[PDB]
């Protein structure tokens, strides 16, 4: 069963750093492109970044200075390292696999499998 | 009298990717194709427009050797009139192609246990290639309705995907070194001749 699970979210003070995980089941990252997507409470899905199979990263150009995407193929986890979380980063972070293969119809996002996503909140307490 | 440098082509340590396939001009030398056809190293040896045993008896002009690395089951696309990702986006042969397509397994050379990512193929392109046309552009592809403006995002991808070459993968996902020879048959003063 192809399944993505994310972990690491929770409360975080402003200006801190926090890591996320995208532990995968049923497949590996050696031949798939895997992406991080952000969902704000009042806005739509915002694409954070993408890891390819060869290890190259692409980022959101309005978000490049404070995110980092790294793999661990030994445990098939994708990591997302934020730095300096501010008030507009209070959002639900999904991890989803890019569909570079067959698309049965027009997809707005191009994602064949999604994760359940984890909630990160930045506030005073 | 000087021999053609076929050893510099087939026994090269590094081969190009299929999107950036290397082309070498073979000219002004004597070519012995009997050591290629009788060699048991080549799994695929398909000649078009010329018999392989008649190669020593002809003199050729404009001899070109195109070398790249593709995966195992895609060797069938290096032929005239084929369709798929290699034929349409990476390396297209013309319908009137004359020459020889030589391919052999290189799993012991081009596979690393962690995965060899130095060989890449153009997964996405807006249009089919013309024959013998090389596309090395790395412009960000638009796979959806929303334009990319050179920045990846939703349905916006890097057009080159690398093969994951591991020794554990079966035949079909294993690296194959492909050398394509192209000739012109007896119309100009010829510089490459058989013995
Ligand atoms: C490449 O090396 C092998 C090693 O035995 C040799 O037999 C072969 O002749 C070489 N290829 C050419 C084209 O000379």
């Amino acid at each position: 069963e192809v399944q993505l699970v994310e972990s690491g979210g929770g409360l975080v003070q402003p200006g801190g750093s926090l890591r996320l995980s995208c532990a995968a089941s049923g497949f590996t990252f050696d031949d798939y492109a895997m992406s991080w997507v952000r969902q704000a409470p009042g806005k739509g899905l915002e694409w954070i970044g993408r890891m390819y199979n060869n290890g190259r990263t692409s980022y959101n150009p309005s978000l490049k200075s404070l995110v980092t995407i790294s793999r661990d193929n030994s445990k098939n986890t994708l990591y997302l390292q934020m730095n300096s979380l501010r008030a507009e980063d209070t959002a639900t972070y999904y991890c989803a696999r890019d569909n570079l293969g067959y698309r049965p119809s027009e997809n707005l996002y191009g994602m064949d499998v999604w994760g359940q996503g984890t909630t990160v909140t930045v506030s005073s307490s | 009298t000087n021999l053609c440098p076929f050893g510099e082509v087939f026994n090269a340590t590094r081969f190009a990717s299929v999107y950036a396939w290397n082309r070498k001009r073979i000219s002004n030398c004597v070519a012995d194709y009997s050591v290629l056809y009788n060699s048991a190293s080549f799994s695929t040896f398909k000649c078009y427009g010329v018999s392989p045993t008649k190669l020593n008896d002809l003199c050729f002009t404009n001899v070109y050797a195109d070398s790249f690395v593709i995966r195992g089951d895609e060797v069938r696309q290096i032929a005239p009139g084929q369709t798929g990702k290699i034929a349409d986006y990476n390396y297209k042969l013309p319908d009137d192609f004359t020459g020889c397509v030589i391919a052999w397994n290189s799993n012991n050379l081009d596979s690393k246990v962690g995965g060899n990512y130095n060989y890449l193929y153009r997964l996405f392109r807006k249009s089919n290639l013309k024959p013998f046309e090389r596309d090395i552009s790395t412009e960000i592809y638009q796979a959806g309705s929303t334009p990319c403006n050179g920045v990846e995002g939703f349905n916006c991808y890097f057009p080159l995907q690398s093969y994951g070459f591991q020794p554990t993968y079966g035949v079909g996902y294993q690296p194959y070194r492909v050398v394509v020879l192209s000739f012109e048959l007896l119309h100009a003063p010829a510089t490459v001749c058989g013995p």
